[PDB]
DNA sequence: GCAGATATCACTCAGCACGA
DNA sequence: TCGTGCTGAGTGATATCTGCTTTGGGTGGGTGGGTGGGTTGAGGCAAT
C-alpha cells in the first residue's frame, strides 16, 4: 500500500466544520437552533446548505482570516464529509430543554443497563451511529449564490444520464430526468443488536455493505474471562433500521441524441427523503454518485466493472358569468355561442348525485355534435377537452388496440388472459 | 534495460519532430485556460516514425505489446516536464491519467477486414474497416483506489489490472478494496480521489459488398476505453485501429472438457475514424441577400430542385413552399394552430413520383422514406415492444415521431393498413402522440410535414371521377393533406423522344476507369460557380424548357442553382425569418377565400392554407411582413391545386 | 479472499497400584 | 488406616482441504454476462 501526499488535511477541515456549526448566522446561530430542535425530538433531518458554507467562507476571508475551501472539498469527496458533519453534530450536541418521554426507549434501557454493568465490572461502549436519530443531507450550491460570489457551481448544474460518466464518481451532482419505477419502502438494517443468553450482554455490529455475516459466539469480556461459548441471537427490537427505496430515472426526450436510445440511472433513497419520488415525474435530484463493490466469490468472477448508483440527498419538483365563461371555451373559434354554453355546462358536470336506499342516478351530461365537415368541431373538442384537469382525446376506434370500453388479450409472455 | 532504451528512443523521436510537442503544449494550454476538456491523446503518423527509425516502426507494427508502452511513458514524461501547473488538486494528484497514443498514415498488409483476420495476425497492430452492429452500454472500470487511514493520517493507494486494459499481461488483481493497513489500522475508501475509466464493447461487421457470394458476414469484437467511449452508433462505418489479442484460457484449463473450441480473440481499440447544417460565413449571407433581391428568385429556387424532371412545375413550387413551411402560432389558451404544409401526389404509373420523393429527400434536412406497405424496420408510428422471453417493454419510436420539426416522405400511401390509417389520422390531427399502453404513459411531439404518393385503385386515373374516388381513403385522411395534386401521364411525341433519350443516356454512360463496358467493380477525420450552376444538357434538360415556358425551340439557358447552396438558402430562411401577416395581403386573402367558397366541397380549412402559403412565400422573399404578392401567388397555386 | 466440511495432533484429566 | 506419581484416554482447537456453483426459467434480473446455455405444436378463445 504505497502512500501519496494529497493536498487535503482532515483535522483542519473538521475544525472548520465545527466552527461553522457554532458561528454561522443567516436569533442565535441557525444550526445550533436546528440541533436544539432535534434534541427535543421535533426534527429528524438536518439539511446543510452549501450556500451557507460559501457565505461563511467569504465572510471569514473578508476579515483576512482565510481558511480552506470547504465547499470544493465537500463536492469533490462527499461520502466522507457526511461522517465529519455527523461527528461534529454529536460533539456539539446540546442537552434537551423540553421534557422527553423516556418511557418506551429500548435503546435507553439497554444503554443504562450496559453502563451499570460496565461500571460494576470495572470498579470490582456502543457504536456512535446507534444513538443517532437524525439524518444529514446536503443541499447543492445554487447558481445565484455561485454567481454572487464569483464561483462556478458543479453540483447544482443539471446533467443527464448520458453525461454521468466514471469521472463524476464520488461527487455531489444533480441529475434531470423522469422517474420510471419506484419500489416499496423496506427496512435496511444499519446496526444489528445481539443478546448473549449467558452474559446478559448485548453486542452491536455495524453493517455498511449490501451483505453481512451474522455473529455466532459472544465476544464479551465475560465470555472471554470465563471462556464460555455463549451463543448470540439476533434481536430486531433493539436494532437500527432506515427506510429504503430503489427508483429509476430516465432521460427526457429532449436529451437523447438522434439514433440513440434513452438510458436509466438507479437511485437509492434513505432516511426521510423516502416517498418523495413517484412514478412518472420530472425531478432534479442531487445525490452522491457511488459504486457498489461486490462481495464474496462474486467479486473475483465479476471483474473490475463496478455497478454504481445515486444516493439521493435533495429533490426539486418541476411543477353575466354565464355568457363570459361561455365565449371563453375557445376564444379562437368564432360562432356557436349556444354550443359553447352547452360545453361549459358539461365542464361544470352539474349534478348533486343522489343515492337513497340503493338507487343511483347518473350525474354526467353527455352531449353529441353532429354536422358536416368544416364546422369547428375537432378544434372545439380539443379545447374543451384540454380545459378540464383530466381528459382523453381519442378516435372512435379507441385507444390503440383496445377499443374504448375494454378488451381481454392473451399475454405475450405469461400466456394469461389479462 | 530494453524498456529504458525504447523510452529514450521515443523521447529522441518526439524531440526531432516538433509538431507533436506543439500539439501536447496546445492541449495542455487549452485545458489550463478552460479552468469542454481535451483528452490526453496524440495522433502520430507511422510514415514519420518509419522515416526516423525503421526498427521502432517495425516493432510497433509487429510487436505492439513490447513497443507501445515505452512510447506512452515517453510521451507522459514529456507532458509532465512541459506541465507548468502551479497548484494541483487532490483529484489531479491521485488521478491515473497517462497519455495515450493513436496512429495514422499508411499500413501495409495490416490493413485488413473482419473476414481476413486470422490467427497469423495476433499480437500485431491492424486497421479494421467495417460496419457497427452492436454497441454495449458505457460502464465505469476501476483502475485505482485511494484509501485514508485516520489513525496514522496517511493516504494509501492500490492499482488494479485486467486483461482488457493492458497490452502486457500481469497477474489479475481482484476488485476487492483493501480494508486494513499493513500495520493493522482500519482504512476508509475515498471514493472522490479514486480513478475510474469508461469501458465499451462494440462489434464491427464486414461491409456487405466485400462479402463473398454465398457467405454470411463475419464480425470481430472491439474494446474501447476512456475518451473513445461514445463515438460510434450502430450502422455507422468506421475504421478502427487496434492490437489484435487473445484472451482467456480458451478451454486449456482442466475445468473445461470441450477440448475442441478455440480461444477468444478481440481488438483493443487505439482510435476510430468515421467513414445536417452548414455554418454560414459572412459572404454567404450577402449572396443569399443578392439572390433574394432579384425579383424572379421564386422560379429559380422552384426549378433548381429536381431539374431533370419535365413538367410538373407547380409541384416543384409547392414542394419548396412545403420545405420552408409556415410560422406556427401558439395561443395563450394552449391552442396550437398547425403551421406545416402537407402534400399528396396521386397519378398514373411512371410520373416520377419516386423521383420527386428522392429529390425532396436529398434536399430536405430531415426525411424518412418509410413506405406505407409493411414498413419493415422503422414503423410509421410509435409502438411499444416486448422481448419474446424476457418481456422487456420499450417504446420504439416510429417514422412520424422521428421527424420532429422536419419532414417525412411516405411512399405508396395507398397500401396502408387500417392500423396505420387510424394512427396517422390522430398523429396529423393532434401533431403529438400520447402512448398509454403496457403501463407506459408518455407524450412525444410529432410536429412535422408529410409528403406521400398514392396510385389509383384501378391502376389508372379516371378524369370523370373525383380524386376522392380515384383514391380509396376516407375523407378524414385526405382532409388533413392541405394540398392535393392529381397528375396524369399524357403521351406527346416530342415528350416521348425527350424522355427516351434522357433515359438512354445513362445506360451508355459508364463507370470511367476500366476498359469501357467490362466486368464492373476519407484522408482526414478532424477536418462564381459556387452559387450558380453551369448548364448541363445531360442532367437539367427540361429545366431549359421551364424557362422557355413549354417551348422546346427556346434556348434560354436558365439561372439554376446548385443543390448544396439551395440547402443553405432553405436553412437560413427557416431559421431567421418570422413573417407577420399584413393588411394589404389580408384583404386579398379574404376576397379570394370568399370568391372560392361562394363561387366556382370547399371548406373553411382552405383559409388556413392561404395564410400558411402566404407566410411561406413571404419567407422566400426574405421579408418579415407578408405582402400582396405572396398572397396572390399562394392563391393562384391553391387555385391550380383545386381546379385544373 | 471467503465460508463450510473434514481430519489431525497435543494436552490434560480421572483411575490405578504401590509405598509411606 | 491412607497419599501421590504414572498412565491411557478422549476432546478442542487447529491444520489441510475442497469448494467458491447451479441452474433451467421469467415473481430471480439485464448496472452479472452470452466462451454458462435456452431452436415445439396442438388446442382453446377473443375478434370479427
Ligand atoms: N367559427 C370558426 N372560427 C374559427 N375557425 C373556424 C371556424 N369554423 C371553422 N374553422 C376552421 O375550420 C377548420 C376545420 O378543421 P377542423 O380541425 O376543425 O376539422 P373538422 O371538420 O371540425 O373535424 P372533424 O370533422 O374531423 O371532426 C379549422 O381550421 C378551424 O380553424
Ligand atoms: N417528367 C418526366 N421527365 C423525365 N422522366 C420522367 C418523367 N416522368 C416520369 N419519368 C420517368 O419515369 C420513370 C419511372 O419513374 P418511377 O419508377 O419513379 O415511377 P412512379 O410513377 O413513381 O412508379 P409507380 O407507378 O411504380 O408508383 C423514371 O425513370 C423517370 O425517368
Ligand atoms: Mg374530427
Ligand atoms: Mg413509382
Ligand atoms: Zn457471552
Amino acid at each position: 500500500l504505497p502512500s501519496i501526499q494529497l493536498p487535503v488535511d482532515y483535522n483542519n477541515l473538521f475544525n472548520e466544520i465545527t466552527d461553522f456549526l457554532v458561528t454561522f448566522k443567516q436569533k442565535g446561530p441557525k444550526y445550533m437552533a436546528m440541533l436544539q430542535k432535534v434534541a427535543n425530538r421535533e426534527l429528524n433531518s438536518v439539511i446543510i446548505d452549501l450556500d451557507d458554507i460559501l457565505q461563511y467562507q467569504n465572510e471569514k476571508f473578508l476579515q483576512g482570516t482565510q481558511a480552506d475551501d470547504l465547499v470544493s472539498a465537500i463536492q469533490q469527496n462527499a461520502n466522507h464529509f457526511t461522517e465529519l458533519f455527523c461527528r461534529a453534530i454529536d460533539n456539539n450536541m446540546p442537552l434537551p430543554t423540553k421534557e422527553i418521554d423516556y418511557k418506551d426507549d429500548v435503546l435507553d434501557v439497554i444503554l443504562n443497563q450496559r453502563r451499570l454493568r460496565n461500571e460494576r465490572m470495572l470498579s470490582d461502549l456502543f457504536p456512535p451511529n446507534l444513538t443517532r436519530r437524525y439524518f444529514l443531507y446536503f443541499k447543492p450550491l445554487s447558481q445565484n449564490c455561485a454567481r454572487r460570489y464569483r464561483k462556478k457551481a458543479i453540483s447544482s448544474k443539471p446533467l443527464s444520464v448520458r453525461q454521468i460518466k466514471g469521472d463524476f464518481l464520488g461527487q455531489l451532482i444533480t441529475v434531470r430526468g423522469i422517474i420510471t419505477r419506484v419500489s416499496d419502502v423496506k427496512p435496511a438494517v444499519e446496526v444489528i443488536a445481539y443478546t448473549c443468553d449467558q452474559c446478559g450482554y448485548e453486542v452491536f455490529q455495524e453493517v455498511n455493505s449490501r451483505t453481512f455475516t451474522p455473529l455466532s459466539e459472544c465476544t464479551s469480556e465475560e465470555c472471554s474471562q470465563n471462556q464460555t461459548k455463549g451463543q448470540l441471537f439476533m434481536s430486531t427490537r433493539a436494532s437500527k433500521f432506515s427506510a429504503f427505496q430503489e427508483c429509476k430515472i430516465q432521460e427526457l426526450s429532449q436529451q437523447v441524441p438522434v439514433g440513440h436510445i434513452p438510458r436509466s440511472l438507479n437511485i437509492h433513497v434513505n432516511g426521510t427523503l423516502v416517498r418523495s419520488l413517484s412514478p412518472g415525474d420530472i425531478v432534479d435530484v442531487t445525490g452522491i454518485f457511488l459504486p457498489a463493490p461486490y462481495t464474496g466469490f462474486k467479486a473475483l468472477k465479476a471483474g473490475l466493472l463496478t455497478e454504481t448508483y445515486l444516493e439521493a440527498q435533495f429533490v426539486r419538483q418541476h411543477k353575466d358569468v354565464y355568457n363570459r365563461l361561455a365565449k371563453s371555451i375557445a376564444p379562437e373559434i368564432y360562432g356557436n355561442l349556444d354550443v359553447k354554453k352547452a360545453l361549459l355546462l358539461l365542464l361544470v358536470g352539474g349534478v348533486d348525485k343522489r343515492v337513497g336506499d340503493g338507487m343511483k342516478i347518473r350525474g354526467d351530461i353527455n352531449v353529441c355534435l353532429m354536422g358536416d365537415p368544416g364546422v369547428a368541431k375537432s378544434q372545439l373538442l380539443k379545447a374543451i377537452c384540454k380545459i378540464s384537469p383530466r381528459g382523453v382525446y381519442t378516435t372512435g376506434k379507441g385507444s390503440s388496440g383496445v377499443g374504448l370500453t375494454a378488451a381481454v388479450m392473451k399475454d405475450p409472455v405469461t400466456d394469461e388472459m389479462i | 534495460a530494453v524498456f529504458g532504451d525504447r523510452v529514450r528512443r521515443f523521447q529522441e523521436f518526439l524531440d526531432t519532430f516538433t509538431s507533436y510537442r506543439d500539439s501536447v503544449r496546445s492541449i495542455q494550454v487549452y485545458n489550463s485556460n478552460n479552468a469542454n476538456i481535451l483528452p490526453h491523446r496524440i495522433i502520430i503518423s507511422l510514415d514519420d516514425l518509419r522515416e526516423f527509425d525503421r526498427s521502432f516502426w517495425s516493432g510497433i507494427l509487429v510487436e505492439p505489446a513490447y513497443f507501445i508502452p515505452p512510447a506512452e511513458k515517453a510521451l507522459t514524461d514529456l507532458a509532465d516536464s512541459m506541465d507548468d501547473v502551479p497548484h494541483p488538486n487532490a483529484s489531479a494528484v491521485s488521478s491515473r491519467h497517462p497519455w495515450k497514443l493513436s496512429f495514422k498514415g499508411s499500413f501495409g498488409a495490416h490493413a485488413l477486414s473482419p473476414r481476413t483476420l486470422t490467427a497469423q495476425h495476433l499480437n500485431k497492430l491492424v486497421s479494421v474497416e467495417g460496419i457497427v452492429t452492436k454497441t454495449s452500454l458505457v460502464r465505469p472500470k476501476l483502475i485505482r483506489s485511494v484509501h485514508y487511514a485516520a489513525k496514522t493520517g496517511r493516504f494509501h493507494y492500490r492499482d488494479y489490472t485486467d486483461a482488457t486494459t493492458t497490452l502486457t499481461t500481469r497477474i489479475p488483481t481482484p476488485a476487492i478494496y483493501p480494508t486494513e493497513d499493513t500495520e493493522g489500522n482500519k482504512l476508509t475508501t475515498e471514493y472522490g480521489y479514486s480513478t475510474f475509466i469508461d469501458h465499451q464493447r462494440i462489434t464491427v461487421q464486414e461491409m456487405p459488398e466485400m462479402a463473398p457470394a454465398g457467405q454470411l458476414p463475419r464480425s470481430i469484437d472491439v474494446i474501447l476505453d476512456d475518451d473513445l467511449v461514445d463515438k460510434t452508433k450502430p450502422g455507422d462505418r468506421v475504421n478502427v485501429v487496434g492490437v489484435f489479442k487473445s484472451l482467456g484460457a480458451g478451454g486449456m484449463n482442466q475445468s473445461n472438457s470441450n477440448t475442441l473450441i478455440g480461444f477468444k480473440t478481440l481488438i483493443l481499440g487505439n482510435t476510430v475514424y468515421p467513414l445536417a447544417r452548414q455554418m454560414l460565413t459572412d459572404f454567404d449571407i450577402r449572396n443569399i441577400n443578392k439572390l433574394s433581391k432579384k425579383k424572379d428568385i421564386f422560379d429559380i429556387l422552384s426549378q433548381s430542385l429536381a431539374p431533370s424532371i419535365y413538367g410538373h412545375d407547380h409541384i416543384k413550387k409547392a414542394i419548396l413552399l412545403m420545405l420552408m413551411g409556415g410560422v406556427e402560432k401558439n395561443l395563450e389558451n394552449g391552442s396550437h394552430l398547425r403551421g406545416d404544409i402537407n402534400i399528396l401526389m396521386v397519378g398514373d404509373p411512371s410520373t416520377a413520383k419516386s423521383q420527386l420523393l428522392r429529390f425532396v429527400l436529398n434536399t430536405a434536412s430531415l426525411a424518412i422514406a418509410t413506405t406505407g406497405r409493411g414498413s419493415s424496420g422503422v414503423g410509421l408510428t410509435a409502438a411499444v415492444t416486448t422481448d419474446r422471453e424476457t418481456g422487456e417493454r420499450r417504446l420504439e419510436a416510429g417514422a412520424m415521431v422521428l421527424a420532429d420539426r422536419g419532414v417525412v416522405c411516405i411512399d405508396e400511401f395507398d397500401k396502408m393498413t387500417d392500423v396505420d390509417r387510424v394512427a396517422i389520422h390522430e398523429v396529423m390531427e393532434q401533431q403529438t402522440v400520447t402512448i398509454a399502453k403496457a403501463g407506459i404513459h408518455t407524450t412525444l411531439n410529432a410536429r412535422c410535414s408529410v409528403i406521400a404518393a398514392a396510385n389509383p385503385v384501378f391502376g389508372q386515373y379516371d378524369v370523370n371521377r373525383d380524386p376522392h374516388q380515384n383514391i380509396a381513403l376516407p375523407d378524414s385522411l385526405l382532409s388533413r393533406f392541405d394540398l392535393l395534386f392529381v397528375v396524369t401521364d399524357d403521351i406527346n411525341e416530342i415528350r416521348d423522344r425527350s424522355i427516351s433519350e434522357h433515359v438512354l443516356r445513362t445506360h451508355r454512360y459508364l463507370p470511367p476507369g476500366y476498359l469501357e463496358g467490362e466486368p464492373v467493380r476519407s484522408l482526414a477525420v478532424g477536418e462564381e460557380d459556387h452559387v450558380f450552376e453551369k448548364f448541363n444538357p445531360l442532367l437539367q434538360a427540361g429545366a431549359k424548357l421551364a424557362k422557355n415556358k413549354g417551348n422546346y425551340n427556346g434556348t434560354e439557358i436558365p439561372k439554376l442553382v446548385t443543390i448544396p447552396f439551395l440547402r443553405k438558402y432553405v436553412q437560413y430562411a427557416k431559421e431567421r425569418v418570422i413573417p407577420q401577416l399584413t393588411q394589404e395581403a389580408i384583404n386579398v386573402i379574404v376576397k379570394n377565400y370568399t370568391d372560392l367558397r361562394n363561387d366556382d366541397p370547399i371548406t373553411a380549412r382552405t383559409l388556413e392554407t392561404l395564410i400558411r402559403l402566404a407566410t411561406a412565400h413571404a419567407k422566400v422573399r426574405l421579408s418579415k411582413t407578408v405582402n400582396k404578392v405572396d398572397a396572390k401567388v399562394a392563391a393562384n397555386l391553391l387555385r391550380f391545386a383545386l381546379l385544373g
